[PDB]
Parts: C-alpha cells; structure tokens; sequence
C-alpha cells in the first residue's frame, strides 16, 4: 500500500497530543494553587 | 475448535498479558467499565444499525465456516469423477444416472443429471457457474460483517480518547484526578486496536481463506463434468482434475 | 542467501544503528524484552488466527523461494526446445518421446507427452495453462502470509506502547523519571514499524519478484511445446522463444 | 537532463527550503545528518532486501528512459513505411529484402523480415505483439523500483522520528529545552514525506508516461507492417499511421 | 467560461469567504506567502517532474475543452447524413462527393470519401474507429494532468503542516514569536484541501464529461456513414441516428 | 449544536460550488428527474402485466397485425409501442434488434448519468466539511484571551466536519444507490419488451412466448 | 484514500494548537497579552 505510513503517524501524533493536553491541564492547575 | 486458531489465541494471550506482568503490571489495571462500554457496546451498536437483521443471523454460520476442520473428501471425489468418466467411455449414460443417484455431493449429482438429459454444453457450464457464484456471494457476505466490525472498533477508540480529553480539560481540583481521567483515553484506545486487530480482522481473513478452498473444490467438479460431456479418456481427466488439488 | 539481501541487511543495520549512535546513545538502550515479546508474539498470534494450519507449514517453503540464488537455466531449455523442433521435423513425433524421457524439467516432459499422445492443440493449451495457474496461486499464497504479518506488526507496536503508558500513569506523581519512562514505552512502536518495513514486507516483495521470473519460464515452455506441435521452422521457434528471455 | 524535470526540481527545492526560511528558520536547523542517514540509508536497505540484484542494475536504465530527450523520429519512420509500401506493391516483396537491411529500427526490420519470408498474417501479428508485450513488461519493472522506494521512504521517516524521541525523552530530567529537541526529531519525518512525494513518485510517474509514448510508436510499426503485407494503396496507409502520431 | 463554472465559482467564494466574514474575521488573514509557496510551489514541482514538457503545453488546450460553450451542431448533422442517404438512393454514390465536397466536420467529410473510393465495410469501420480512439486518448491525457495536480496538492498541505509543527516546537523555550508561524500550518492545510477539491478535481471531471459528449457525436457520424454505405431507407437511418441524440 | 449557520453555508455552499464547476449546465438541469426516479412507486406492474404482452403473442399472429398499430395505441410503454411499429413489415431480424437494442443502451446511459451527480456530490461534501473545520480553528486562533472558551469553541468547529460526513453518507449516497438500483430494474423490463418483439417475429406459440418471457422475469 | 491524508492533517493541527496553549501558560500576563493580541489582529476585525 502506498499510504501505509499515515496509519502509524496518526497513532504517534495522537499519543503526543494527549501528552500536551495533559500538561496544559496541569499548568492551569498549578497556576490555580500558586 | 480449530488448531491454528487455538494456538493463536494461546500465543496472543501469553504475549500481551505476559508482557504487561513482566514489567510489573496488574491484570485488574487493564479493565475499565466505561472504556469497555464505548468500544464493545459501540461496535455492537454500529453493526446492528448498519446491517438488516437476517444478516446478523448469518454471523453464527460465518463462525461455523471459519473453524471447520480440514476435509479430505476432494481426493475421493476425484476418484469418483475419473471412475464415472471411464463408465462414460465404455457404457451408456444411464449407468452414470444409476451410479450417481445417491451420491452425497449435490453439485456433482446435478451436473451429471444435466449431462444425462443431454443438455447443451454451454448451458451446462452456465447453470453450474451460476451456482458457484451464488456460493461465493454467500461467503463474502459473512466476511463483510467481520471486516465492518474491525473498522468500527478503532473508531470507538477515538471516541474514548475524546471523552478522556473532555474530562481532563473540564474538571481538575487536585492533580490526582489527572490519572483516573486520562486512563479512559488510553484504555479505550487499547481495546479498539487490540479487539479489531486480533479478533475481528483475523476471523474475516480466515473466512476468506476457507471460502477460497471450497470454491476450488466446486471449480474442480465443474471441469470434471464438462470433461465427461466432451467424452475425454480417463488418464487425461485424471491429469486436469489433479491440477486443482494441492 | 541472495547477495542483494545480504547487502540490504548490512546497509539497514548501519543506517539504523549508526543513526542512533551518531545522535548519541548506547545499543543496550534500544533492547527491551517485554516490547519484543508483545510485538512479535502479537504478530504471530494474529497470523495463526488468520490462516489454516496447512498454510503455516508452507511458510518454510516461502522463504526458500525468496532467498534461493538465481540458478538461471532458462537458456539451456530454449536450446532443447529448438533441438526437439528439428528432431520432430525429420524423425516424426515418436522420436520426441525417446528424446524427452530423461529431461530434468517435469513441465516440459509432460507437455511433450501430451503432443506425442496426439492431443489437439486447444486441449494441450488448456491443460498446460491450468498448471501455470496453479503455480501462480501457490506462490501468491506464500507471499500473502508475509504481507499480512507486515500489516499486524505496526498495530501490535501500538498495543505495546499503550500498555507501557498505562503503567506510567501510576507514577505521574514523580516528575523526574516520567520522561525516561515514556522513552522505554516507545521502543515497541520502533519494533512494530521497523520489523514490518525492513523484514516482513521485503520478504513478501521478493517472493513476488521471483515468482514472476519463474512464471515467465513456464510460459516459454508453453509457447515452445505449442510451436513444435504446429511444426514451425527452427529460426521462427528461436525468435518466438527469445521474446521471453531478457 | 530533461527541462521539465530540471524546472520541477528547482521549484521543489524553492518550495521546501524557501518555505522553511521565509518565516525566520535556518538552513542549519533544516539540514540534519542523522535524519538523512536513517531515511536514505533505510530506504536503500529496504529496496535492496526487496529485489534481486539484477533488478537493481536496471536502475541506471530506468532513469535514462525517464529523462530521454524526445528527439522524435516517429515522423521519419512513417515516411519509411509509406514509401516501402508502394515499393512492395509495384516491385514485388523481394525488393523489401534489398531495401531494409541497414535500418536502425530493429522492430521494423524484423517485421519486414517476417513478411518477406512469406509467413501468415496471424503469425506475424502474434510474434510482433509478443515483442511489444516484452517491452511493456520491461518498462513496468523499472517503474516498480521507484514506486517501492517511495513507499518505504515515509516509513523510514517515522523510524527516524521515534528514534529521535527515544533519545530526547530519555535524557530529560525536567520540562526544560524539550521543544528544540523534539523539533529535530520531526525533521526525519519531513525528509521521508518530502523525498517520497517530490522525487520518488514523480520519477515513477514519468517512467510510466514515457513508456506509453514508446509503446505507441511500436503499435504504429505494427499497423505499418500489416498494411505492407495486405498491399493497400499508399494514401490509405498514410491515413492509418497518421492516427497514431499526434 | 461556461455558465455553470461562473456560478460555481461565485457560490464557492461566497460560501467560504462569506462564512468567515459572518462569524467574524478579516480577509487579509487568509493570505499567507509561505503557505502559498509550499502548497502551490510543491504542486508545480511534482507535476513538472511527473510529465514531459510537451504535455504541459497541452494544459491550455485542456481548459479550452472544459469551458467551450455548447454550440452543439449534432442536430444539424442528423439532418445532413439523412439527406446524403437519400441522395445516394436517387443518385449514384459518386454524387456523395459533391454533397460532402466541403463540410465543417472533417470526420464526416473523410468517412464519406472512403465510401466514395469504394472501400470495404470492415476496413472503413477500422479506420474510423482508429480516429475515435485517438480523440478519446487525447482527452484522457488532458484530464490526467488535472487529476494528478489534485493528488499532490493535499500531500503538499501535510508537508506544510509538519513544517508548522517543527517551527512551533522550536519556540517553546521563548514563547514570544509564534504569531506568524502558527498560521502557516493552518493556512497550508486550507490551500491544499480547498484547491484540490474546488479547482483541480472538478476541472478534471468537466474534461471527462465534455469528452464523452464529443465521442458520442463521433459514434453517431460513424453509424451514419456505415448506413449511407449500406443504402438504408431514410426512416431507418433517422430512427438509429436519433438514438444517439438526447 | 444545531444548524450552525456558517457550517451549512460552507458545507452545502461548497458542495454546490464543486458540483456546478464539475458538470455542464445541461446535466445540472436533469437533477429534478433524478429525484423522481430515486423516490417513485415500486411500479412492478409491467412485470405482472407481462400477461398483457403475452396476450399479444398469440393474438398478433392469430390474425393480421395490420390492426395491431391502432391496437397498441394504448401505452403499455413507448419502447413496446415503437417496437411494434418496426416489427410491422419492413425490418430484418438483426436491424430491428439493433435499433431497439440501441434504445436500451441509451436509457442505461441516461440513468447512470443521474446517479453520477449524486455520487460526485457525496465525494466533495466530506472534504468541504474539513474546510469548514479549519476555518473554525483559525477563528479560535484569533480570540485566545479567555480560558474557558478554549473548550466549547473547539467543539463547535468540529460541528462543521460532522455536517459534511453526515450529509454525504445519509443523503447523497442513498439517493445515488436508489437511482442506480431502480434503473437496473427498469432496464430488465426493457429486456422483457425486447424478447416480446423478437418472439412476435419468430412464431405464434402463446405458451412458448410464456417460456422465453418467464426466463427474463425473475 | 483522502480520509487518511486528511485525518492525519487535522490531528496534526490540534497538536500544534495545544503545543501553543502549553507554552503560553508558562508565560506571564504581560507577554501573554502581546502574543494573544498580536494573533487576535490577523484572524479578527
Ligand atoms: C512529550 C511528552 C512527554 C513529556 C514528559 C511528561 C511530563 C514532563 C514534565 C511536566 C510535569 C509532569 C507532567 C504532569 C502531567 C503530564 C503527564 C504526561 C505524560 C502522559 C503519559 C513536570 O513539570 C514540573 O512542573 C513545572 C513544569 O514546568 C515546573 O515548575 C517550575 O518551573 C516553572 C517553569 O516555567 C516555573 O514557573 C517555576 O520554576 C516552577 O513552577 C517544574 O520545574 C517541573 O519539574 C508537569 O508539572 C507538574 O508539576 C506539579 C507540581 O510540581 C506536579 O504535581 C505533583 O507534585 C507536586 C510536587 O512534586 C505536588 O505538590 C502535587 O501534589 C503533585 O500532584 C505534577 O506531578 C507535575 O510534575
């Protein structure tokens, strides 16, 4: 298949997104307690 | 039920669970209620919406084909067709009728009935091929149910991550809530990919493999019956039909 | 082994390991037990569920077709069929039997046997094309095992990483080691993608390439035996067969 | 070198490099040695494992077809066929043997030789079409090397990225200076996708386009040779052959 | 510019720009120099590498076929052929020459010339069909340039997005300069998808629609010319030719 | 999350724009009839009024068909009525099949052309959904001042993607499918009329017409 | 398959969004406003 790379790339990006959306969320929470 | 599937399920369970427990997991940590309900409940819902109810009753029959043990009978039917062709060379066609009257293979029996009636050779091919393509279509319809379940299950994983992302953006009062919320994202992803890839797409692939074996047996019987109509000698019939078997 | 596969494995190891060491690392940091067991174990499980057991016994023969050296004996046979042409022309068809009895190519031997038995040209074409179709189907079935192993392997990498990350979500409280922990989890995806792309899909592609070479040689033997039955002259026989050899 | 390819490569470099620089990045940020080695080294490895050695030596010839300057001689040949046809009609076919001996087009030469030797029209068509089919197959094999290189190159970009993230997330003890580190990892993905899309799949596409042009020249020499055998009047031959030329 | 394309472009601009301005926005936002250079520069590069230079000169002529008004004269000729059918009846076929001596349609003018010369039916069919096949091949080649540009354009968008992600991660350490760079990602997506699905992939579809209309007109002139050779009575001709007109 | 104004004007507006650029205006004006066939009554009556045609088989050959032309003035259907006029003195077997057979090909092409408008619309619509979403996200990149909207604003942007995917799958592809399926049924009824006209030339066996016609009915 | 090449693009856009949201949250109100306003100019008026 030509476009077999996108399957893995969409999986890696998704994992990365979860990491920042988790950090962002922590940054607001820390700023609230500070 | 079937040996290759049984060893595959043993190897799959040992690989995934053994990998988790070797790096210090606990098996209760993989179970989550809401993740199970989104991925499995959502897959079941998507199948029931997408297909008419009579197709769902074929799902039982689909599994019955997929895990059918290996049947050696093609060898026996080759011998039968060669013997019948030898009678057709030596003897009146009525001897075929009386020999095949009570034969267990319906498709072969009907082919011979058409040659005894002296029906036209392109018509005999046509009516036999119409039965072959009808059988091919039935097996394809079973496989398509499992391929669709394999497509829906990963999309329910995406919905699970969306629910996880909403909870973590929406509601924190202490950082401890982080883990119990983002858990839903990861565990729903795991069930989506793991259920699709091990259960659903393998069962689809195995249905298509077993269908191709059964269709080859039908094609061999068709070439046997047309050889009997042409009146070929037994050694040449033996050679042609043997090409279909491996 | 094939020289191209040996050079390819040397280039592949130098690219991947040399790249990792150049940006900075240790090779001992790129090895994980649990990640290998999840990725390879999961791939093996999905393949065993996907196919009947008899297909998996063909898997040995699949590798033998891919890695075998190119014997390249086609030229020898092109001469023989030309020589048979000359024998058939002077001596008559009975001499073809005595010429062919001890030929190391079975497909050629059977083709000539059909011509000396005097079978009509559409029949000898039909039987020989059924042998070619059977060999095409056999080689495709070997390749499909490796193509399907290459499609499960990356997704098993994803199952591996998500299992790693679920364990880490239990230690989010320590911010210092979260970073190193995530790296180890990613190792599985590196295996999933790397094994699929270097090992599994290349073995499939090499099977299909070598199958095509062998099918051409079979098709030449088909035009060779039909040409000697027609009674073409040696110059015309040589010209037709030459279209196949590169 | 071919002018459309040269202007396309200039535009491709300006798009990628100019696109990066115009928003205030650096060529030293863009040019990464380890990412180049993993993507290009990995692609070379996967193609070498994927094909027998003899096909890789065809790569030189493949590029030579892709960039062949189109100094069209097709028009020149149409004259040759038409004038040859009127000689065949007036003088008798023996004149073609005297005429067509020095001719640089081997396919036309062999076509005429078959008509001079008095061979039957269906045999002439069969042999000539086998030579067309052989050339079509040869050009497809060249294209397939570049299409397969374009498939592996993006996946090697993923390997280079995930290996980059392993190194960076490994030596992170806290969330400082992570952004620049992760950025460089993505350069390997950029080389994978950008090289595949601009260089590899275009050169595959161009090989297939120029193949089709060359096959139409052969198919015309086929209608030229068959019309020379039939002995049609020159005006009618000129009409048919012109339908092929643009 | 055909009326459908003019209304379609007005609807396209009003939908996209009107949507943005209505929810609140400024149109100066949707122009991004760097995004245009990546998406359009990259698409131009990929198309120029993919095709020989002579094809690109045809691209103008492709647009002329897409947007020419429908001044169809099919109805006119449905009369012309029927007339000429009567003249062939109440006069010699030699008379046909003067009636077709000059006609706007070359296809019709020639077809009749081959019947005047007295050529046989299967050869006149073959020469006419070769002209139809040449016209169909020409129109397919125009469409293929537009389809190919539509394929590369979204992939250039994803290259631009990866360049956006690289630049935005580069600025994490000092988050004070991300305004321009943030857009280059979003606007490169927008140009990729919007250009492909509103400009290129439509203009391809219109070229294929209008080629099919012209080919059907030629197929009529073929059936008309063969009927004129056969010498059918006018009512039969008029019935047949009309089945082509809608 | 209802009728987002901007989403509709970008998914439906853009789909209409892409279809109008894609097809000449003469094709676009046929959309009316496409809907008519896609939503129309089962109308299998001809399949069951085959007996009406078979009544003709014996009767037409029993006595002169000279009255047949006035007799078939009633429209069982045009193809049938027109065919009888040809089957009347003046047509060789191959030509009468050929002229009638061509009508069948012309009607098959006509129905396929209707379906292709809906198939292509269902191919542009999902992509336009994406254009809507990206413009939504660009507008959020503007108003980044507040920290709560960062939730709901992204959600509404995705409504534009849903209006696409949903419109394509439910409205457009079912209308295409129902046009093409009922076209295939109507073509079979044509083939029935063709076998009727050919058998009217061939003989005068009412039961034998029954046998041939029955094969086409299924 | 257009979906994959799009759902790949669309998911990448979201990551770029949050990478920006995280970085801004590590900044004070003063520099926040300059960036927050600066952007707010190009995509609103
Ligand atoms: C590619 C993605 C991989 C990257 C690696 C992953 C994370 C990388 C590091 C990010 C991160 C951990 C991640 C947390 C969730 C995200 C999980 C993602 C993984 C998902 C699978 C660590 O970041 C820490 O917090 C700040 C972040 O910069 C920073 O603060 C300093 O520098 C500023 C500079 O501007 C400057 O203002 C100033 O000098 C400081 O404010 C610290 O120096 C830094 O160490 C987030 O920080 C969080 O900080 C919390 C308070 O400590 C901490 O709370 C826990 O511990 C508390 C005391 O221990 C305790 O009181 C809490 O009760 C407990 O709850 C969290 O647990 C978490 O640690």
């Amino acid at each position: 298949p030509h476009d077999r790379w996108m399957i893995t790339y969409a999986d890696l990006i998704t994992l990365l997104l979860i990491f920042f959306v988790m950090m962002y969320a922590m940054s607001r929470l820390d700023a609230s307690k500070y | 039920m079937d040996i290759a599937t049984l060893i595959g399920l043993i190897a799959g369970a040992v690989a995934i669970i053994g990998g988790f427990l070797w790096e210090g997991g606990q098996i209760t940590g993989l179970f989550q209620g809401t993740a199970a309900l989104i991925v499995f409940g959502g897959t079941i819902a998507a199948v029931l919406i997408s297909y008419p109810m009579h197709r769902i009753r074929t799902l039982p029959a689909g599994i019955k084909l997929a895990f059918k043990p290996n049947r050696s009978e093609v060898n026996e039917w080759l011998e039968d067709i060669v013997e019948m062709s030898m009678v057709a060379r030596r003897e009146g066609v009525l001897a075929l009728e009386q020999k095949v009257l009570d034969h267990p293979n319906i498709f072969l029996r009907e082919g011979i009935q058409l040659v005894v009636d002296g029906t036209d050779q392109p018509i005999v091919r046509q009516i036999m091929e119409l039965d072959i393509d009808a059988k091919e279509q039935e097996h394809d319809n079973y496989a398509k149910l499992f391929e669709s379940a394999g497509s829906y299950a990963p999309t329910m994983g995406i919905i699970g991550t969306v629910m996880g992302l909403i909870q973590v953006l929406g509601h924190l009062t202490d950082p401890s809530q982080l883990g119990p919320s983002i858990a839903v994202a990861f565990i729903a992803t795991l069930y989506g990919v793991a259920s699709a890839n091990l259960i659903f797409l393998p069962i689809a692939s195995k249905i298509r493999a077993k269908s191709a074996e059964e269709i080859l047996v039908m094609e061999m019987i068709l070439e046997g019956v047309l050889s009997v109509q042409n009146g070929d000698n037994a050694l040449l019939v033996r050679k042609k039909l043997n090409t279909y078997i491996t």
